[PDB]
């Protein structure tokens, strides 16, 4: 018996936690993410990178914590502890941002390692490898996201920090910027996230009201074995409920699984394709037939134009806090503002 | 199956279907090339990142 | 044997190809009503005075719009909460110069919703079922009914409300953000959990399925046509699904249980969206998100930012630029 | 300050007294 | 950029689709109808792995 | 309105080609 | 507008009277279960 | 019955929790800290 | 004359919908 | 006035899914399918199909 | 039903467990606190205490700038 | 307490609430003082 | 190709099935992409048959096709200097005309064979799509960030140039 | 040469089901993108 | 030859070192100590 | 040259709605 297959016995012992040989690839880099980033809101500033407190050890709260991106002046450096940068300076390198490229890469390999996990378990399992296809949206994501976005950018100072209000103020600046509500990638990405709650809860909804009589209990739980042969819901009398009360329904159980399963999924790669198109500032901003008749017209207005206007004020009222290495002075008479605000 | 004087010449690069080295075979030396490979693709990132800098000359439109 | 009998009997019939019942003889005519009147006013509506300062806002297709940018929108600032049918208008032009088609949809739609909620409850009691699914729907029913009744009363005016568009919609909520910070609102944290883990559990429970379905056709033919409709026996390996995901993560992390699995699926998005629903009619009252803004100072007494004073960089930036003819007063106050 | 001291003992006070109910209950075999 | 940004985004799904179906072909109109008792918790020392039942 | 003069034939195209291929296979099943 | 407010009005009493009568018909009764109550 | 104390679910369990006290007894600390 | 595609797009939508509910294919059990 | 208003704007919100899921339940109950449909006298096994 | 190890109630309901983690558990919850009480957490990550956010010849926000030299550039910010 | 050589497990996760709620109080109480608290 | 479909050539002799030696496609397919990336490298490229490539000043304003010598130090990895762009395809080609004559010499491993699944075509689809948007990847961020491969003659500047006032200073 | 008949011939199907599902999803796609088409 | 240079080849030797090697050496001691019994 | 701006569209319907009509009905012989 090689030393290959005593080491293959060993990594696929069932034991309480699977480790498999994709296990060597998720649990350090795991562990370096979510440590990396409970170190970094924990004890690490932003006072160097963006002039804010972003730890507990400064006074913030878990909404207002992140290990925030680095300062822009390195560009896309990846900004390793013995880079150029931080020269093995373990302080310096939490200074100057050094854990969101850590974080990220480490997440980013954790995630590889966590699809392979479930590769390597529904192959031992013997079942087919769906919850990976699945799980590709959120790497789709992240990988857009926090990766391609500001490699399109700047720096990767302009990348969502791995906080609540950092999420948040990343949210605000694509709206102010991108108009990235008015993309029809996000668009499709809401309609797939949207449609995959309604799935999840017209299921569970369903399957919890077509439920055969199995018991005596009025606690319907005990009903079920798993070891059971037959359904333990009506597929009829749903499919004949939500035939007469919205017109149509499922008829097929495998469809209807596999729909839950695509709406979502597609919903994320479909959003992450207007993400690398935010990346270029390839933006769906303006529709230039409604702006070239305003322009001409100062009676036309509709909800467009006026979303054009709350983007334009919120650009440069929050363009000299948010990007502090820009230096912009704005004076206040610049600033656009409506009568009387 | 139809003969074809091309197929003729063609015919011995495509008769050793399923034929294989039995066990690990050369795997190690070519576990060695990936790790080299892996090497070169870091250095080559490096040196574009501009985290690994050498002398003679500056990643730049200059050069 | 009697009229009234064979009415009620064709009323509450298990038999209609769409059930009608009690809730759809109201449900019917108002969601039909709000259907035409929305159509009509989408495609067609004159330009409406939203914000009461004589500035009319054009809606409709026909007045510019696209697609995205098309909406009805709200009712006038100067109505508020008043009640504006069509006759207590001089005239029609009026009417639409001022949004009564969006209280007319408005109306008829939030009737038509809370009767298809009866409804589904009196469908569910004709065939035998289980009840709960109107319990389910109330979600979605509350959302709907907070951002078109309960914010429009809490702030004093249905111009308040969400147009009836897709880009006024965004209006919506970015005017909203700049009011009231409803992204550090815990209630809407809580919808936000309750959409991506409903999406995420929507994911799982189909990828977890489809992964163990049971060999009953070939590879030519769509996996699909290994289940018939009505067929007694489960189509997938449920022990197997267990199995893989309980080695997944671990093994009690993993539902054994087909009825818990199902309850949980249905429960977690339904209570996320009850949560953000009541965000957003509490924040009708202006009980608003967390306020951070300066909660952080050096030892002097200097501010020290966080990213929620960005945050509120951008609020301010929407919130000086919305309605900008509209204030005449320092505060926004409703 | 002693106010808080205060404020923690009744506290404490009345979070033991509810679990010291069900631990006698419990300990003696009452009719829980 | 974009162009070519987004095929090779969508080109990561079609390495793992195709690779999935390469290595799980055998199970591509479903699994086994059996599997019970090899995929229980505890019965095998190897997961999967028929020979290390631990009949205990 | 000053929109994309492609515009329309792109939208009725980019309805119609796919429309085309969904009605070709459906009105050919059963062979 | 007072025909169609008379009109209006009409129509929606109808209705709500049908939804009220409606419901007071043995209502409990109609159901593929049990029917005594 | 004789189960074995240290485990790779020993190792799994401490590595998160020893550091997640240690933090916590840090977060504890810093909640008293004056300006 | 973007308001025909609009509304054809969108009359379309609708045919489908009345199309997929009056004329479904029957849910049968066999 | 904020506090009170929230507050009972979300207790009549959720006493209202209260009720339903009561009066549901008390209609269910009291007609004998609460605890689900039985298998041998399912009631859509016994009505004609839609179409 | 149980891959092997020994039950998470049987350890946590032991008398050996306890004594083990009455000691354990608080010595790690004093040395985290040690660890920000004795100032130690600011020195190792950098963190400015509450008096170093600004200094007398500093009164603006000490963002980096420089490429490379960022020892020398957050000395001279002090 | 009553099993021989076992605390009962309910006693455990009194204990282990309690103190978890506890340290939440602290980080809420720290929200109103101190570092972060606006005064 | 397709009505004559029913070529001996795909049938293994030993069998009766269509049989394609894959591992035996690919030492073929990788000698000729070796030699095409050699001759490309060596001829083209250097101007010793061939016309060169387009090279420009560092500013875009002398931008013309000229024969670039290979370059051979580290400065053969500046993404900037088209030297190294004729190294490359001397010394990959070279590497690849080598790594052929392995492949097409050398047999699979049986554990490399039945761990890849080698005689399914899918693997190669799998592995070569991989292969294909690592270099997609490739191709976009030398085209977004700039290289000697995308001179701004012919491509326009790019948004760098513009961020740190490269044309301005 | 022979022009042999392929036996790897299959007939294609899509359900009535499915051609709702992609007319509905070719209408929305219609729907959603042509405004953008506009511009 | 620069410090980045020599920074990454000590990174490459310490990757190996810390992580790598120990990590591949006691995984092959536990897996030739705890083996499965067939 | 100033054509006719409805020329493209109405020349590809015009070529377009036929030749999907046949298409439809010659792919569908034989069911
Ligand atoms: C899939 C799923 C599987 C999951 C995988 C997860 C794995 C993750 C690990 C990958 C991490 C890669 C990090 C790449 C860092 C980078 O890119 O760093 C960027 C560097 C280039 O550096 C940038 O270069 C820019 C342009 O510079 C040039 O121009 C400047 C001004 O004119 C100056 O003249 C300067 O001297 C000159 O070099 C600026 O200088 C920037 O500040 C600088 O950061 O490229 C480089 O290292 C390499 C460039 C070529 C390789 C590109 C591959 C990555 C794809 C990027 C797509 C880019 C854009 C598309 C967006 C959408
Ligand atoms: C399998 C797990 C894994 C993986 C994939 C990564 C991956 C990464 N780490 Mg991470 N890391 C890990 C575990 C892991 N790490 C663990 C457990 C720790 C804690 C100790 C760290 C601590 C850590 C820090 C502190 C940093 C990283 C960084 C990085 C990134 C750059 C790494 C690099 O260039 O190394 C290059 C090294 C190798 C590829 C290994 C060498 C491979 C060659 C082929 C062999 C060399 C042989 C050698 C000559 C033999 C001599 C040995 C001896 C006999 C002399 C990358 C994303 C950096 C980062 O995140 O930047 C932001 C960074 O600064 N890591
Ligand atoms: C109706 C409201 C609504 C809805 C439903 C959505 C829905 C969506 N938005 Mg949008 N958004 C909206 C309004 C809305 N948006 C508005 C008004 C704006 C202002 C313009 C935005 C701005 C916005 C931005 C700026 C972005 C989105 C994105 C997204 C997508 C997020 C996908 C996701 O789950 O990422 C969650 C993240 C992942 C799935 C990545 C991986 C997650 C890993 C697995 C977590 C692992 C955790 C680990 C196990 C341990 C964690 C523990 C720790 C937390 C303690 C989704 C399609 C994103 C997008 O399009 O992405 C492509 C995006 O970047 N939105
Ligand atoms: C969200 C509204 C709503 C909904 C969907 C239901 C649903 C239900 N109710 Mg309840 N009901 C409600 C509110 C609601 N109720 C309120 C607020 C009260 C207290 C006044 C009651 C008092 C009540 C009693 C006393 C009984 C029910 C019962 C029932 C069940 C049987 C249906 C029935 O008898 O109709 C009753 C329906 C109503 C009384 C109101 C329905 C309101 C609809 C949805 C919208 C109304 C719009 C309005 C009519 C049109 C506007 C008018 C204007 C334009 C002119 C069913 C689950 C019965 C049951 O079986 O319980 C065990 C029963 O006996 N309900
Ligand atoms: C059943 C489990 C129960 C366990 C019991 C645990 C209790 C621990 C709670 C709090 C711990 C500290 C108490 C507060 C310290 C007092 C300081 C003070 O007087 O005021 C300190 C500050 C201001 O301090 C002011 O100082 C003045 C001069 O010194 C005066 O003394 C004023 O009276 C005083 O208000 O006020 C506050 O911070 C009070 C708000 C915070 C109080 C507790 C917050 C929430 C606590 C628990 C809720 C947690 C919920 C999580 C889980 C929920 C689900 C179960
Ligand atoms: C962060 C986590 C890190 C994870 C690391 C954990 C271990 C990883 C496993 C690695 C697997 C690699 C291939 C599988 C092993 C194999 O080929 O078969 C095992 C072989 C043959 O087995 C022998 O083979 C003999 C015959 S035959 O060859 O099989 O026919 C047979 O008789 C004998 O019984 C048998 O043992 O054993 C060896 O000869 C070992 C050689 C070393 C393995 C090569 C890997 C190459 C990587 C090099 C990296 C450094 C290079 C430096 C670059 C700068
Ligand atoms: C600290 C070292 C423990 C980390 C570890 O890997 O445990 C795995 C094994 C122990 O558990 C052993 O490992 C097996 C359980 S498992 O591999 O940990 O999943 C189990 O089968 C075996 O009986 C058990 O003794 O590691 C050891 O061999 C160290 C023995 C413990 C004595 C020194 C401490
Ligand atoms: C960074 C870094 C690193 C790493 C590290 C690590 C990896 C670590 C870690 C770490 C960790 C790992 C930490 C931790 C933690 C934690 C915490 C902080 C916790 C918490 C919590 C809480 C507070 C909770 C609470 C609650 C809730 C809220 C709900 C219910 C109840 C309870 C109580 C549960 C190293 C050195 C390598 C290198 C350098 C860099
Ligand atoms: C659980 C939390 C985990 C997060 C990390 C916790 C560790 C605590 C941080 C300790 C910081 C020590 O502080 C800093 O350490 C680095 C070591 O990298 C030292 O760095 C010094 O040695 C390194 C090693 O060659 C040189 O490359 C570097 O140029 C030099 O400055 C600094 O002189 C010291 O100021
Ligand atoms: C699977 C991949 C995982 C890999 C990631 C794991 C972490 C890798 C750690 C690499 C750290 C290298 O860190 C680097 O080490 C060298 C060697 O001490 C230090 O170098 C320092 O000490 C050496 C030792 O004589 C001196 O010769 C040198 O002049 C001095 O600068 C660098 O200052 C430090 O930055
Ligand atoms: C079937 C169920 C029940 C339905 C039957 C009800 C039929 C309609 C009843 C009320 C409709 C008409 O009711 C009548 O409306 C007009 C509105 O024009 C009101 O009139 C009010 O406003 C008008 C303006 O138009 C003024 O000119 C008038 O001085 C004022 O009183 C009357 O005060 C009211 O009595
Ligand atoms: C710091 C370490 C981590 C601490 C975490 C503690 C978590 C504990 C929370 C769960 C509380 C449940 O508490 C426990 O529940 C089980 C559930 O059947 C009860 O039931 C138990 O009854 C007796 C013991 O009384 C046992 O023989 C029986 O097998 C068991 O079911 C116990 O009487 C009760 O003590
Ligand atoms: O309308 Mn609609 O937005 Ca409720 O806040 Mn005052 O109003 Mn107007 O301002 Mn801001
Ligand atoms: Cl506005
Ligand atoms: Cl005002
Ligand atoms: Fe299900």
């Amino acid at each position: 018996r090689g030393w290959f297959d005593v080491l293959d016995d060993w990594l696929k012992r069932d034991r309480f936690v699977f480790i498999g040989w994709s296990g060597l690839l998720l649990f350090p880099c795991a562990f370096m993410a979510l440590g990396g980033w409970l170190t970094g809101t924990t004890f690490v500033t932003s006072w160097y990178t963006h002039g804010l407190a972003s730890s507990y050890l400064e006074g913030a709260n878990f909404l207002t914590v992140a290990v925030s991106s680095p300062a822009d002046a390195f560009g896309h450096s990846l900004l390793f502890l013995w880079g150029p940068e931080a020269q093995g300076n373990l302080t310096r390198w939490f200074q100057i941002g050094g854990l969101w490229p850590f974080v990220a890469l480490h997440g980013a390999f954790g995630l590889i390692g966590f699809m392979l996990r479930q590769f390597e378990i529904s192959r031992l399992v013997g079942i087919r490898p769906y919850n990976a296809i699945a799980f590709s949206g959120p790497i789709a994501v992240f990988v857009s996201v926090f990766l391609m976005y500001p490699l399109g950018q700047s720096s990767w100072f302009f990348a969502p920090s791995f906080g609540v209000a950092g999420i948040f103020r990343f949210i605000l600046f694509l709206q102010g910027f991108h108009n990235w509500t008015l993309n029809p990638f996000h668009m499709m990405g809401v309609a797939g996230i949207l449609g995959g709650a309604l799935l999840c809860a017209i299921h569970g909804a369903t399957v919890e009201n077509t439920l055969f009589e199995d018991g005596e209990d009025s606690n319907t739980f005990r009903a079920f074995e798993p070891t059971q042969a037959e359904e333990t819901y009506s597929m009829v009398t749903a499919n004949r409920f939500w035939s007469q009360i919205f017109g149509i329904a499922f008829s097929n159980k495998r469809w209807l699984h596999f729909f839950m399963l695509f709406v979502p999924v597609t919903g994320l790669w479909m959003s992450s394709v207007g993400i690398v198109g935010l990346a270029l500032n390839l933006r769906a901003y303006d529709f230039v037939s409604q702006e070239l008749r305003a322009a001409e017209d100062p009676e036309f207005e509709t909800f467009y134009t006026a979303n054009i206007l709350l983007n334009e004020g919120m650009r440069a009222w929050m363009a000299p806090q948010d990007q502090p290495h820009e230096n912009f002075i704005f004076p206040e008479e610049v600033l656009p503002r409506g009568n009387a605000l | 199956a139809q003969r074809t004087r091309l197929g003729d010449i063609l015919r011995p690069l495509n008769s050793e279907y399923g034929k294989v080295v039995p066990g690990w075979g050369t795997t190690p030396v070519m576990g060695v090339f990936m790790a080299l490979f892996l090497v070169f693709l870091l250095i080559i990132l490096q040196i574009y990142n501009s985290s690994l800098i050498l002398e003679g000359f500056s990643v730049d439109w200059a050069g | 044997a009697s009229l009234w009998e064979q009415f009620c009997q064709w009323v509450t019939s298990t038999n209609n190809r769409i059930y009608v019942g009690w809730f759809g003889t109201l449900m019917i005519p108002t969601l039909l009503t709000a259907t035409t009147c929305f159509i009509i006013a989408f495609i067609a509506a004159p330009p409406v005075d939203i914000d009461g300062i004589r500035e009319p806002v054009a809606g409709s297709l026909l007045y510019g719009n696209n697609i995205i940018s098309g909406a009805v929108v709200p009712s006038s600032n100067a109505i508020g909460l008043h009640f504006y049918p069509i006759w207590e208008a001089a005239s029609l032009d009026e009417w639409l110069y001022n949004g009564g088609p969006y209280q007319l949809v408005v109306f008829h739609f939030l009737i038509g919703i809370f009767c298809y909620m009866g409804r589904q409850w009196e469908l569910s009691y004709r065939l035998g079922m289980r009840p709960w699914i109107c319990v389910a729907y109330s979600a979605p029913v509350s959302a709907a009914t907070a951002v078109f009744l309960i914010y429009p009363i809490g702030q004093g005016s249905f111009s308040d409300g969400m147009p009836l568009g897709i880009s006024g919609t965004f209006n919506f909520m970015i005017v909203f953000q700049a009011e009231h910070n409803i992204l550090m609102h815990p209630f809407h944290m809580l919808g936000v959990a309750g959409v991506f883990g409903g999406s995420l559990f929507s994911a799982m429970h189909g990828s977890l399925v489809t992964s163990s379905l049971v060999r009953e056709t070939t590879e030519v033919e769509s996996q699909n046509y290994g289940y018939k409709f009505g067929q007694e026996e489960e189509t997938y390996n449920i022990v197997a699904a267990h199995g893989y995901f309980g080695r997944l993560i671990f093994q009690y992390a993993s539902f054994n249980n087909s009825r818990s699995l199902h309850f949980f699926l249905g429960a977690w998005p339904v209570i996320g969206i009850w949560f953000t629903a009541m965000g957003v009619s509490t924040m009708a009252f202006n009980l608003n998100g967390f306020n951070f803004n300066q909660s952080i100072l050096d030892s002097q007494g200097r501010v020290i930012g966080t990213w929620a004073d960005v945050l509120n960089r951008a609020n301010i930036g929407f919130e000086v630029m919305h309605e900008r003819n509209a204030h005449n007063f320092p505060l926004d106050l409703a | 300050n002693l106010e808080p001291i205060f404020q923690l003992t009744f506290l404490g006070l009345i979070v033991l007294a509810g679990p010291a109910v069900v631990f006698v209950l419990a300990f003696r075999g009452g009719d829980l | 950029t974009f162009g070519h940004a987004v095929f090779a985004l969508l080109f990561f799904f079609g390495h793992i689709w195709h690779g999935s179906r390469t290595l799980f072909r055998d199970v591509f109109a479903g699994v086994d109808p059996g599997l019970e008792e090899q995929v229980e918790f505890g019965v095998f020392a190897k997961v999967g792995d028929l020979s290390t039942r631990k009949e205990a | 309105m000053q929109v994309n003069n492609l515009g329309f034939i792109a939208s009725i195209l980019f309805v119609l080609v796919p429309t085309v291929f969904l009605l070709i296979l459906f009105i050919q099943t059963g062979k | 507008m007072l025909t169609l407010k008379i009109a209006v009005y009409i129509v929606v009493g109808l209705f709500i009277s049908l939804f009220i009568f409606g419901f007071l018909s043995s209502d409990p009764t109609r159901n593929p279960g049990r029917k005594d109550f | 019955v004789t189960y074995p104390i240290f485990t790779v679910r020993w190792l799994a369990v401490h590595t998160l929790a020893v550091p997640s006290v240690f933090f916590v007894g840090a977060i504890a600390a810093m909640q008293f800290i004056q300006r | 004359m973007e308001s025909v595609a609009y509304i054809l797009v969108l009359t379309m939508a609708l045919a489908v919908l009345f199309f997929a509910i009056a004329f479904r294919e029957p849910p049968r059990i066999e | 006035r904020a506090w009170l208003a929230t507050s009972h704007f979300v207790l009549g919100f959720f006493f209202l899914v209260g009720h339903l899921w009561h009066a549901g339940r008390a209609r269910a109950a009291a007609a004998g399918f609460e605890k689900g449909i039985d298998r041998e006298t399912e009631p859509t096994l016994f009505m004609p199909d839609l179409d | 039903g149980t891959t092997g190890e020994r039950p998470f109630s049987d350890i946590v309901t032991s008398i050996r467990y306890w004594v083990i983690h009455s000691i354990t558990i608080p010595m790690l919850f004093i040395a985290g606190w040690l660890f920000v009480s004795t100032g130690l957490a600011y020195d190792a990550f950098g963190t400015p205490r509450p008096d170093e956010y600004f200094t007398q010849t500093r009164q603006e926000l000490p963002i980096l700038q420089e490429r490379y030299d960022i020892n020398q550039e957050i000395q001279e910010f002090n | 307490m009553f099993a021989e050589g076992r605390i009962p497990l309910w006693v455990v996760g009194v204990v282990a609430g309690i103190g978890a709620i506890g340290v939440l109080g602290l980080f809420f109480y720290g929200a109103y003082a101190g570092l972060g608290s606006s005064m | 190709h397709w009505v004559f479909w029913d070529l001996e050539l795909f049938v293994d002799p030993r069998t009766g099935e269509s049989a394609l030696d894959l591992p035996k496609m690919f030492g073929i397919h990788l000698f000729l992409s070796g030699l095409l990336c050699f001759g490309f490298g060596a001829f083209h490229l250097t101007g010793v048959w061939g016309p060169g490539m387009w090279v420009s000043d560092p500013y875009g304003l002398t931008g013309h096709v000229q024969p670039v010598a290979p370059e051979w130090g580290p400065a053969g990895f500046n993404p900037f200097n088209p030297g190294g762009v004729v190294a490359h395809h001397i010394a990959a080609g070279i590497v690849g005309i080598i790594a052929g004559l392995f492949h097409l010499t050398v047999r699979p491993p049986e554990r490399l064979y039945k761990a890849l699944r080698m005689g399914n075509i899918e693997t190669v689809l799998s592995s070569s799509i991989a292969a294909v948007f690592f270099a997609a990847f490739v191709v976009a961020g030398t085209m977004w960030y700039g290289n000697a491969t995308t001179p701004i003659e012919l491509f326009g500047p790019t948004r760098y140039q513009w961020d740190k006032g490269y044309f301005q200073e | 040469m022979d022009r042999n008949s392929n036996p790897n011939r299959q007939p294609v199907e899509l359900n009535r089901t499915s051609l709702y599902l992609g007319l509905l999803l070719v209408a929305v796609l219609g729907i959603l993108f042509s405004s953008y088409f506009f511009n | 030859m620069t410090p980045s240079l020599a920074n990454f080849l000590w990174s490459l030797v310490l990757g190996a070192a810390i992580v790598l090697i120990p990590a591949t050496v006691g995984l092959i001691f536990i897996s030739q100590k705890d083996k499965i019994t067939r």
